[PDB]
C-alpha cells in the first residue's frame, strides 16, 4: 500500500515491487501512463550506454590507443577532433547493434533488455542472476548520474575528470 | 562579438548617449536652477546616463545603429535577453493556466456553475491561486494520472 | 438504457455527439425515437432536450 | 457574544477558543473566508522564521563564522557580503525541507488531505519534548505567543535599521535620533 | 560468559556460536548486516594483515634478487614494476573467485551455506581433529585481530618515521 | 458559503486518495516522525541515528587534519596526499584521495578535530564596548530619552 | 458587511478591474524602482 | 528589423493558411452545419436560426482568405 | 513541599531516590527533559569538571617535562591553545570521542531503563561494593562542588591571568 522508496507516499498501482529494481519509486506516476516494459527497456539501456560512457570519460585520462595518442584528454575535445569517418564506423557498428533490439522491441517479446547477450554464461544461477539484475539496473543508474556530472564538469572546466579533480577548480565561473 | 560590438566600446552607443544628454540639457537651459521643471531635467539625464551605463556593463552587443540587439539564439552567454525572461513568463503563465483550470472544474462541480463563473467565490479561487505555484509538477501529475488529457471517444466532434 | 441514466449520444449530426445526457423517459408505444434525453449543456437553437432511438445511445460506466 | 479582544466586536464566529492564543481577535474576519486551520499553520511558520530571524540578527552581530565574507555586524549588509552561493543552497534546502516536512502536501486544495495533518504540526520533536500532555498545553501557548512577539520584533528590528543604517544592539547603545 | 562491555547489553545476534564471541557489538552492525558476511570479511582482513606483517618484517631485511629494495616495506611497493604488482592484482582475483566458487557477492557468496571464513584450505590437514579445530578458530580469530591492528600500526608508523618497523624500534625518536 | 484554503481535495475537486495512512507516534532524532515500513523505527531509531552521527564525527577527527605526516626531516610536516605517486595507472601519476572528497585547503579553510581550527575560528565581537546603559561616554537610548526630558527649547 | 454587497464585489468585471489594477500597479512600480530592465541581468 | 517583418510575414502564412484549411476540413459539415455537404461549396448561409450563421460556407472561409492573402503578399 | 525550597511543591519528575535527589528544581527542567537524561548530563558533568579542577590544582602545583617546554610556561586555557597547535589536545579529542561513542550507546541503554544513569561498572578496585547509594551521593556531592569550583577557577583566570592556586597566593 506504501512506497518502500517514499514512506509517506502510496504506492505506485503498476509498480507493486516484483521487477527487478522496484522500490517503488515514481513520485510523478509515469508508470501510469507509459508502459512499464518499455520503460524498464529504456531505463536499461540507458543504463548501459552510461557505464560505458562514465568508463570512457575516465579511461582516455589513464591510457590512449596509440592511434588517438594526439586527442585530448577531454573526451568532448576528442569528440570534436577525432573526424567524421571513424565516428561514422562507430555510428555504423552502433546501428547494427540497435538492429538487434529494434527487432526485439518491434517484432518480438523477451525481458525488458534480453538481447540474448551472455556469451560467458553468468546468468544461469537464478540467485545469481536476480543479483546482476538488479546490479545492472542500479549501477546504471549510478553511471547515468555520474555521467550527466561528467558532461557537464567537462562543459564548465574544459578538461577531463580526473584532470578536474587534481587541478582541485571543482568551483564554477559563469557559464561557458 | 557574435556578429556585432559590445555596446560598452561603441562610438555610436557613446554618439546616442551624447544626443539624448544634449536635448535634455537643451531643454534644461530654459529653466531657472532649483524650479521643478529644472529638477524633473536633471533627474531625466541622471536616468538617461545610468540607463546607459548599465547597458554598456550589461555586456549587450550593439550594432551600426547604436542601439542594443539581442542574440536569443541559445547562447549561454545572452541567457539573461531572451531565455531566462522566458523562463520567467512560461512559470507565470503556466501558473494563470494551471489555477484557472482548476477553478473552472471545481466551478463545473457545483450547483450553479454559470452562477460561480459570473459572481466568482474568491475564497476557492485564491485558495487556487496559492496552488499554481508548483504547477509544473501538479501539471504533469495530473497528465500520468490521466485526468488532463481527455478521450478521443468522450469529445463532441463534428461529422465528417 | 432505462430512467435517469446517463448515456452517451452516438448520433454524428448531433449537437452532444459524444456528450453525456440523462435520459427523462422512454416511451415503449414504438415511436421512432423513443428515448428522450436532457443535457445540461444547451444547443445552439437554446434546446437542452431531444429524443433519441436506443441505437444512439450507450450507457456511461 | 463579543469578542473578548476587542469587547465591542462580535466575537469571531470561527474561532471557537480551542486554538492556543485565542483572545477573539480577528476584527477584519479573515477567518470566516480562509480556514482557520491554514491560518493557524501560516501562523506558526511566519512566527517560527521571525523566532529565528530575531535571534540571528541579534547573535550574528556578536559572534561570526571565520571570514571576511561572514563578518558583517550589520544584518542588511550581511546578506550581500554572504556568499551568494551559500545563499541560494540555503534556499534550496528550504524548498526540500518544506516539500519532505510537508509530505508532498504544500497546496491549499491538500495541506490537511489526512485527517491526522494538525495545523503547525510537522511531525517536528526530535527530543520529544511534546510528549507531556500536562505541559503541552502551556508549550503551544508559549510557542504561539513567542512567533507573535518575534514577529513583530523582526519586523521593527528590519525597519529601525533601514533607519538608522546600523545594527539593533550598535543603535540602541549609541542612538542618534532620526534626522530627515 | 563475560561480556567485552559490561554497561551494555549483549547483542542478540551474538550468541556465542562463532569463535571469540564476547558480546563484542556497541554499535550494532550485526543487527543491519549478515553475520556470516561479517565473519568472512573479518577473517579475510584477518589473514591479510597476518601475511602484511610477516611481509613488513621480512621485506625490510631481505628482498628479492630480480626486484629493487626501497627504503621501507610501504616504499617496496612503489619500487617494484607495476606489471608485476598488475598480476598480483589478477591472480589475487582469480583466486578469489575460484575459491568462492564465482559466489563473491553477499547474496550468493553463502547460497550453499558454508562456513564463514571456510574456504576448503587445509592442504597439511592440520584441521582434522574437532577440538583442535575449536582451538585454532580461536587462536585464528585473535590472531586475526591482532594482526589487524598491528598492521595499521606498522603501515601508519612507517609512514611517519620512514624507517622500517625494527629499524625504529632501535633508532626511537619522538616526533616532536 | 465555501471557506478557501481547506487543505481537503475534496472540497476543490481536486484527486485525492480514499484511505489515507495512519499517524503512528515514532520518533528519530535528526529524523521525523509519520508512516515508516515495519521495524524502521526499530532497525534506524534515535539510537542508529546517534550512534552513526557520533561514528561519523570519530571519523571527521583523522579526516579534518587528513594528510601525510613525516618526522623524517626532524620535524613534524604535513604534505598533501595529492603529491604522491602511483605507480600502474598510466599517465595518472598523482590520483584522486581523501582530499578530493574534503577539499579544505582550497577554500581556505582550516579544519581541526572539532569544526573550526586557529585559522579558521568563531569571531566573537563584543557589542557592548565600553558603553553604559545611561551616563556613559556613548549616547544610549536611555540617555536619549533623558536627555530630551531635561531639554530646554 | 452586506454578503449582498460582497456578491457585488465578487462580480466578474469588478474582480477583473481590480485584479488588472493590482497587476498594473505591480508592474508600474517594478519599472518605477527598476527601470529601464531590457534584459534579466547576469 | 528584417527578422521583425519576417515574423510578420510568418502570421500572414499562418493566419491565411489558418482560413483556408478550416475551410477546406470543415466545408463538409460543423456542429452548427453538420449538413454542409448537401448544401454544396458556395451557399449564401443557413438563416439566423442557431444564433447566426453568416459566413457559413467553404466559399467565404475563401473570400477571408483573400483579405488576409492580399494583406502578407502586401 | 520540596526539602530545599520548603514553599515550592515538589517536582514531580523528582521521587527523590535518586543520589542527590533534595527536590532542588524550581525552573522545572525535569518537566521538560528526560529525568534519565539529566541524570546522566549531571554525572557527565560532574565527572569532568572533577577531573578539569583536579587538573588545574595539579597544574599549578606540577607540570610534566617537556609539556613545560611545548606550551612555554602557559597556563589553563592559554596551555589548551598552544597545546592545540602542538597536537596534544588532538590526541585527547580523539579518544574522548572513541569513549563518547560507547557513551552514545550507553546513554541510548539507559533511555531504554537498560542502564541506571552514568553506571559504566566501572569499579576495579571494588570500592563501590560496601554502600554504593553512600559512595553515589558522594560522588554527585563533590562533582557539584567540583563544578562549581572550575567555574570559579576558570573564570579568576579569565580576570587575572592567573591559575587557582597562584592567584589565592596574590590576589
Ligand atoms: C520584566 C520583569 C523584570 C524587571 C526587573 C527590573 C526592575 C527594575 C529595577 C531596575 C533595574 C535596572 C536594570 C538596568 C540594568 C542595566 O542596564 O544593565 C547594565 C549592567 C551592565 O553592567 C554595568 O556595566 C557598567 C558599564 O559601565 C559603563 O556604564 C556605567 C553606567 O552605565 C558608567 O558610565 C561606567 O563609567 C561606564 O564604563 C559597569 O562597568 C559594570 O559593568 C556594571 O555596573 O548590567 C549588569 O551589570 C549585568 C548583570 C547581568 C544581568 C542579570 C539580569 C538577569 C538576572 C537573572 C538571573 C540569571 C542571571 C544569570
Ligand atoms: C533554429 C534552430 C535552433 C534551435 C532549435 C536551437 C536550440 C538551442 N540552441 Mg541554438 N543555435 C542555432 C539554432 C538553433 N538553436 C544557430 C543557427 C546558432 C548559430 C548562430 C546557434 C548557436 C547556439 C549556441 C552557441 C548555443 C546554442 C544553444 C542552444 C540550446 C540552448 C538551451 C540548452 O542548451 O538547454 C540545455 C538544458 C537542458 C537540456 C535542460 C535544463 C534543465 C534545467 C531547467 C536547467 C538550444 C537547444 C546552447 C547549447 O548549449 O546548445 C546545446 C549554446 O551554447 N545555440
Ligand atoms: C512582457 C512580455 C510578454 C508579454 C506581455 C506576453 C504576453 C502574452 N504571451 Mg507571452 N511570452 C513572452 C513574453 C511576453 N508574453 C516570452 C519572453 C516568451 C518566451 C518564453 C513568451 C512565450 C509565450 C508563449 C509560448 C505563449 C505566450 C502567450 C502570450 C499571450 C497569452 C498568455 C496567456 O494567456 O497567459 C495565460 C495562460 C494561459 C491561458 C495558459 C495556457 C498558455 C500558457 C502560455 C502555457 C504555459 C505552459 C506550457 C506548458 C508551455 C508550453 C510551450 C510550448 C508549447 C512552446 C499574451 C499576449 C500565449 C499565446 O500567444 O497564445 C496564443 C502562448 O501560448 N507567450
Ligand atoms: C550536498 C552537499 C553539500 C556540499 C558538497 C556543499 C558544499 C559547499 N557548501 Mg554547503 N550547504 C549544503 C550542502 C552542501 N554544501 C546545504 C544542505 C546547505 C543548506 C543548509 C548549505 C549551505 C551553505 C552555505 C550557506 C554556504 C555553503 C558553502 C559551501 C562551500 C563550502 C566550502 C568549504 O570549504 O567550506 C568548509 C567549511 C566548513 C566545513 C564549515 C562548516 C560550517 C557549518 C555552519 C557547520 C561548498 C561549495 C559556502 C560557500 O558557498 O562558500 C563560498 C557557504 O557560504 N553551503
Ligand atoms: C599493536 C599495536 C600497536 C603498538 C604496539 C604501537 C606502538 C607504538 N605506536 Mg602506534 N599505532 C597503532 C598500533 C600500535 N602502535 C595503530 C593501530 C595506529 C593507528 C593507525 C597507530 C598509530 C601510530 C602513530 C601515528 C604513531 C604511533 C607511535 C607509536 C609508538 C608510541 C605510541 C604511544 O603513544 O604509546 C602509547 C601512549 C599512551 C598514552 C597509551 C596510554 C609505539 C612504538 C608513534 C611513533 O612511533 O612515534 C615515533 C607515532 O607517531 N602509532
Ligand atoms: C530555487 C528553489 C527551487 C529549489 C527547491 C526544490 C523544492 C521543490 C519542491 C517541489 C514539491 O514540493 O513538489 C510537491 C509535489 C506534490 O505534487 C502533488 O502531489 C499530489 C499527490 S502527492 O502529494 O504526491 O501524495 C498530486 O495529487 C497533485 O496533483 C500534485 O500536485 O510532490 C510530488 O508530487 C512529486 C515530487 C517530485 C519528487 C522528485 C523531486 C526531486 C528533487
Ligand atoms: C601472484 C603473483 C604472480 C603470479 C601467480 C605470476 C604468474 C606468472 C605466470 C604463470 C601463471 C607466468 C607465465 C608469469 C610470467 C611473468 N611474470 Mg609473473 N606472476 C606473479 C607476479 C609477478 C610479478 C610481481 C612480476 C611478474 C613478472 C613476470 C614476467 C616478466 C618479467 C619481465 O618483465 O622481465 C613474466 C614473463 C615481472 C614483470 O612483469 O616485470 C615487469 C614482475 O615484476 N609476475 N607470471
Ligand atoms: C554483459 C556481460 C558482459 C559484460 C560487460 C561489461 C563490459 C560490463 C561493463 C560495465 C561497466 C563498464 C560499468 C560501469 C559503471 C560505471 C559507473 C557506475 C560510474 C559511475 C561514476 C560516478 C558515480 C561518478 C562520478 C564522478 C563524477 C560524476 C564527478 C567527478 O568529479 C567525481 C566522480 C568520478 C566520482 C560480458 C562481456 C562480461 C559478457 C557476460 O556474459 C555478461
Ligand atoms: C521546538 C523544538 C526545539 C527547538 C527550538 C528552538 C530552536 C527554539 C528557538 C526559539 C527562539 C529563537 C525564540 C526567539 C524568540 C524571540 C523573540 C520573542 C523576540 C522578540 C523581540 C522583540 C519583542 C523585540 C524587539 C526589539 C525591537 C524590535 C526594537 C529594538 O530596539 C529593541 C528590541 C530588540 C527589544 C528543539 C530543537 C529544542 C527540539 C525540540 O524537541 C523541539
Ligand atoms: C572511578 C574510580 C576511581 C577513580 C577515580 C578518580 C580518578 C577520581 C577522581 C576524583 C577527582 C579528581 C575529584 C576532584 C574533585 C575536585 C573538586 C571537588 C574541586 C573543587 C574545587 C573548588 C571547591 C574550588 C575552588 C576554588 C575556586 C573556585 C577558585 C580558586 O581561585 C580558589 C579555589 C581553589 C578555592 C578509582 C581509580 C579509584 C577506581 C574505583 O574503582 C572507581
Ligand atoms: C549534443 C551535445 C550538445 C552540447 C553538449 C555536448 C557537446 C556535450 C553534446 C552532448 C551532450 C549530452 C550527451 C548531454 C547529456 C546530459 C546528461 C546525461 C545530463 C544528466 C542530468 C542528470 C541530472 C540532472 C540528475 C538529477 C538527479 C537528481 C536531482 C536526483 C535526486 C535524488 C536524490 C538526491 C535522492 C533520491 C531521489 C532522487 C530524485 C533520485
Ligand atoms: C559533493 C558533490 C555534489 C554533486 C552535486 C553538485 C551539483 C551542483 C553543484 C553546483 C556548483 C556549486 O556551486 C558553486 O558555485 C559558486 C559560483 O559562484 C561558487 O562560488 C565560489 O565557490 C568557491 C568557494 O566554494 C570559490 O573558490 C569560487 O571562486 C567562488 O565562485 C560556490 O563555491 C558554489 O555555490
Ligand atoms: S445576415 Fe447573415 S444570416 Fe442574416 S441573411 Fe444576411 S447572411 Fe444570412
Amino acid at each position: 500500500e506504501m512506497s518502500k522508496a517514499i514512506p509517506f507516499a502510496e504506492r505506485p498501482a503498476k509498480l507493486d515491487g516484483k521487477i527487478p529494481g522496484d522500490v517503488g519509486f515514481d513520485p510523478l506516476g509515469f508508470s501510469d501512463y507509459y508502459d512499464l516494459k518499455y520503460l524498464r527497456e529504456a531505463e536499461i539501456k540507458h543504463g548501459r550506454i552510461c557505464m560505458l560512457g562514465a568508463l570512457g570519460w575516465l579511461f582516455p585520462e589513464f591510457a590512449k590507443l596509440p592511434q588517438f595518442a594526439s586527442l585530448s584528454t577531454n573526451p568532448l575535445k576528442a569528440a570534436t577532433e577525432l573526424g567524421p569517418a571513424g565516428w561514422a564506423q562507430i555510428f555504423i557498428f552502433v546501428g547494427a547493434l540497435e538492429s538487434f533490439s529494434y527487432e526485439k522491441i518491434y517484432y518480438g517479446d523477451s525481458a525488458p533488455g534480453d538481447l540474448g547477450f551472455d556469451p560467458l554464461r553468468l546468468g544461469k544461477n537464478p540467485v545469481s542472476r536476480a543479483h546482476y539484475e538488479v546490479a545492472e539496473i542500479k549501477n546504471g543508474r549510478l553511471a547515468m548520474i555520474g555521467l550527466g556530472g561528467m558532461i557537464h564538469h567537462s562543459l564548465l572546466t574544459k578538461q577531463g575528470a580526473i584532470e578536474q579533480i587534481m587541478s582541485q577548480n571543482f568551483y564554477p565561473s559563469g557559464f561557458p | 562579438v557574435a556578429g556585432l560590438t559590445p555596446c560598452k566600446d561603441s562610438k555610436d552607443f557613446q554618439r546616442r548617449l551624447d544626443g539624448s544628454v544634449k536635448k535634455l540639457k537643451t531643454r534644461l537651459a530654459k529653466y531657472e536652477k532649483g524650479t521643478p521643471p529644472a529638477l524633473a531635467l536633471e533627474k531625466q539625464i541622471e536616468r538617461t546616463q545610468a540607463r546607459f551605463e548599465r547597458y554598456g556593463k550589461a555586456g549587450l552587443l550593439c550594432g551600426t545603429d547604436g542601439l542594443p540587439h539581442l542574440i536569443t539564439d541559445g547562447r549561454w552567454s545572452h541567457s539573461g535577453e531572451f531565455v531566462i525572461p522566458g523562463l520567467f513568463f512560461l512559470y507565470i503563465a503556466g501558473w494563470i493556466g494551471w489555477v484557472g483550470r482548476s477553478y473552472v472544474l471545481f466551478a463545473r462541480e457545483s450547483d450553479k456553475p454559470t452562477e460561480k463563473e459570473i459572481i466568482l467565490d474568491v475564497p476557492a479561487a485564491l485558495s487556487f491561486v496559492s496552488t499554481g505555484f508548483i504547477w509544473p509538477v501538479s501539471a504533469f501529475k495530473e497528465f500520468t494520472s490521466g485526468n488532463l488529457i481527455a478521450d478521443e471517444s468522450e469529445i463532441t466532434v463534428s461529422p465528417r | 438504457v432505462k430512467r435517469g441514466s446517463q448515456v452517451r449520444i452516438l448520433r454524428k449530426e448531433s449537437y452532444w455527439y459524444q456528450d453525456v445526457g440523462t435520459v427523462a423517459t422512454i416511451d415503449t408505444s414504438g415511436i421512432r425515437y423513443p428515448v428522450v434525453v436532457r443535457f445540461e449543456k444547451v444547443s445552439y437553437s437554446g434546446v437542452n432536450t431531444n429524443n433519441f432511438s436506443l441505437d444512439e445511445v450507450v450507457e456511461v460506466v | 457574544e463579543k469578542s473578548a479582544s476587542v469587547p465591542f466586536l462580535s466575537k469571531p464566529e470561527k474561532l471557537d477558543g480551542s486554538m492556543a492564543g485565542d483572545v477573539g481577535f480577528d476584527p477584519l474576519g479573515i477567518s470566516y473566508f480562509i480556514d482557520v486551520k491554514w491560518l493557524r499553520e501560516a501562523e506558526l511558520k511566519h512566527g517560527r522564521i521571525c523566532m529565528l530571524a530575531t535571534a540571528g540578527i541579534l547573535v550574528q552581530e556578536v559572534i561570526h563564522l571565520p571570514g571576511p565574507a561572514f563578518s558583517s555586524k550589520f544584518a542588511l549588509d550581511a546578506w550581500s557580503t554572504a556568499p551568494r552561493g551559500g545563499m541560494v543552497q540555503i534556499l534550496i534546502a528550504i524548498g526540500l525541507i518544506e516539500m519532505v516536512s510537508n509530505r508532498f502536501a504544500i497546496t491549499a486544495t491538500d495541506m490537511f488531505a489526512n485527517p491526522n495533518r494538525k495545523p503547525g504540526d510537522l511531525g517536528f520533536d526530535p527530543l520529544s519534548l511534546g510528549a507531556n500532555p500536562a505541559t503541552r498545553a502551556k508549550y503551544e501557548l508559549s510557542e504561539v505567543i513567542h512567533g507573535r512577539a518575534a514577529m513583530m520584533g523582526l519586523s521593527g528590528m528590519i525597519h529601525q535599521m533601514i533607519v538608522s543604517k546600523q545594527p539593533v544592539i550598535d543603535q540602541l547603545l549609541n542612538f542618534k535620533p532620526v534626522d530627515a | 560468559d563475560d561480556l567485552a562491555v559490561p554497561f551494555l547489553e549483549r547483542p542478540p545476534m551474538l550468541d556465542g556460536s562463532y569463535a571469540g564471541d564476547i558480546g563484542f557489538d556497541p554499535v550494532g552492525f550485526s543487527n543491519y548486516f549478515d553475520l556470516r558476511w561479517l565473519r568472512e570479511a573479518e577473517l579475510k582482513h584477518g589473514r591479510v594483515c597476518m601475511l602484511g606483517v610477516v611481509g613488513f618484517l621480512v621485506q625490510e631485511f631481505v628482498t628479492l634478487p630480480m626486484f629493487s629494495n626501497g627504503v621501507t616495506p610501504v616504499d617496496d611497493f612503489f619500487v617494484v614494476p607495476a606489471t608485476g604488482l598488475w598480476q598480483i592484482f589478477f591472480t589475487i582475483g582469480f583466486v578469489e573467485a575460484f575459491s568462492n566458487g564465482f559466489k563473491l557477492t553477499p547474496s550468493d557468496m553463502f547460497a550453499d551455506d558454508r562456513a564463514p571464513g571456510d574456504l576448503g584450505f587445509d592442504p597439511l590437514g592440520c584441521g582434522k581433529d574437532p577440538a583442535a579445530l575449536a582451538r585454532r578458530q580461536l587462536v585464528e580469530v585473535k590472531n586475526g585481530r591482532l594482526a589487524m591492528i598491528a598492521f595499521g600500526g606498522m603501515l601508519h608508523q612507517q609512514l611517519l618515521t620512514k624507517q622500517g618497523v625494527i629499524e625504529q624500534l632501535t633508532n626511537f625518536k619522538a616526533i616532536m | 458559503a465555501t471557506v478557501g484554503f481547506s487543505g481537503v481535495p475534496s472540497d476543490f475537486c481536486r484527486p485525492a486518495p480514499t484511505a489515507f495512512p495512519a499517524e503512528p507516534a515514532g520518533m528519530t532524532v535528526f529524523g521525523a516522525r509519520g508512516p515508516r515500513a515495519e521495524g524502521h523505527r526499530d532497525k534506524f531509531g534515535s539510537r542508529h541515528a546517534a550512534v552513526s552521527l557520533a561514528c561519523a564525527a570519530l571519523l571527521w577527527q583523522p579526516i579534518s587534519q587528513a594528510g601525510m605526516y613525516s618526522i623524517d626531516s626532524g620535524s613534524l610536516a604535513k604534505k598533501s596526499f595529492s603529491e604522491m605517486e602511483v605507480p600502474g595507472f598510466g599517465d595518472a601519476k598523482k590520483v584522486p584521495t581523501i582530499e578530493s572528497f574534503f577539499p579544505f585547503t582550497k577554500n581556505g579553510f582550516d579544519a581541526s578535530p572539532a569544526l573550526f581550527g586557529k585559522d579558521s575560528m568563531i569571531v566573537f565581537e563584543n557589542p557592548l564596548g565600553k558603553c553604559g546603559a545611561y551616563a556613559s561616554s556613548c549616547h544610549t537610548f536611555l540617555d536619549e530619552m533623558g536627555d530630551m526630558l531635561k531639554a530646554t527649547p | 458587511m452586506d454578503s449582498n454587497f460582497l456578491k457585488y464585489l465578487s462580480t466578474a468585471p469588478v474582480l477583473l478591474t481590480v485584479w488588472l489594477s493590482f497587476t498594473a500597479g505591480l508592474v508600474i512600480e517594478a519599472n518605477r524602482f527598476f527601470p529601464d530592465m531590457l534584459y534579466f541581468p547576469m | 528589423g528584417d527578422f521583425l517583418v519576417h515574423h510578420a510575414i510568418a502570421l500572414g502564412l499562418h493566419t491565411t493558411a489558418l482560413i483556408l484549411v478550416k475551410g477546406a476540413l470543415d466545408a463538409r459539415g460543423s456542429k452548427l452545419m453538420p449538413d454542409k455537404k448537401d448544401f454544396g461549396y458556395s451557399f449564401p448561409c443557413d438563416g439566423p436560426g442557431r444564433g447566426g450563421t453568416c459566413d457559413i460556407s467553404a466559399w467565404d472561409a475563401f473570400y477571408l482568405s483573400m483579405f488576409w492573402m492580399l494583406n502578407t503578399i502586401g | 513541599m520540596s526539602p530545599s525550597i520548603p514553599f515550592l511543591k515538589k517536582p514531580d519528575a523528582l521521587d527523590g531516590t535518586a543520589a542527590g535527589d533534595i527536590g532542588f528544581d524550581p525552573l522545572g527542567f525535569s518537566s521538560l527533559a528526560d529525568i534519565k537524561f539529566l541524570q546522566e548530563a549531571e554525572i557527565k558533568h560532574c565527572r569532568i569538571a572533577m577531573l578539569a579542577a583536579a587538573g588545574s590544582i595539579a597544574q599549578d602545583i606540577f607540570t610534566f617535562p617537556g609539556y613545560s617546554a611545548l606550551t612555554g610556561g602557559a597556563k589553563m586555557t592559554a596551555a589548551h591553545d598552544k597545546l592545540v597547535a602542538t597536537g596534544t589536545m588532538g590526541q585527547i579529542l580523539f579518544w574522548v570521542s572513541f569513549a563518547e561513542v560507547f557513551g552514545t550507546v550507553a546513554l541510548f541503554d539507559t533511555l531504554d531503563g537498560k542502564r541506571a544513569p552514568g553506571d559504566f561498572k566501572f569499579d576495579p578496585l571494588g570500592m563501590g561494593k560496601k554502600n554504593m547509594a553512600d559512595m553515589q551521593l558522594k560522588e554527585i556531592k563533590n562533582g557539584r562542588l567540583a563544578m562549581l569550583g572550575i567555574a570559579g577557577m576558570t573564570h579568576g583566570y579569565f580576570i587575572s591571568g592567573k591559575g587557582p592556586l597562584e592567584l589565592l597566593g596574590n590576589f
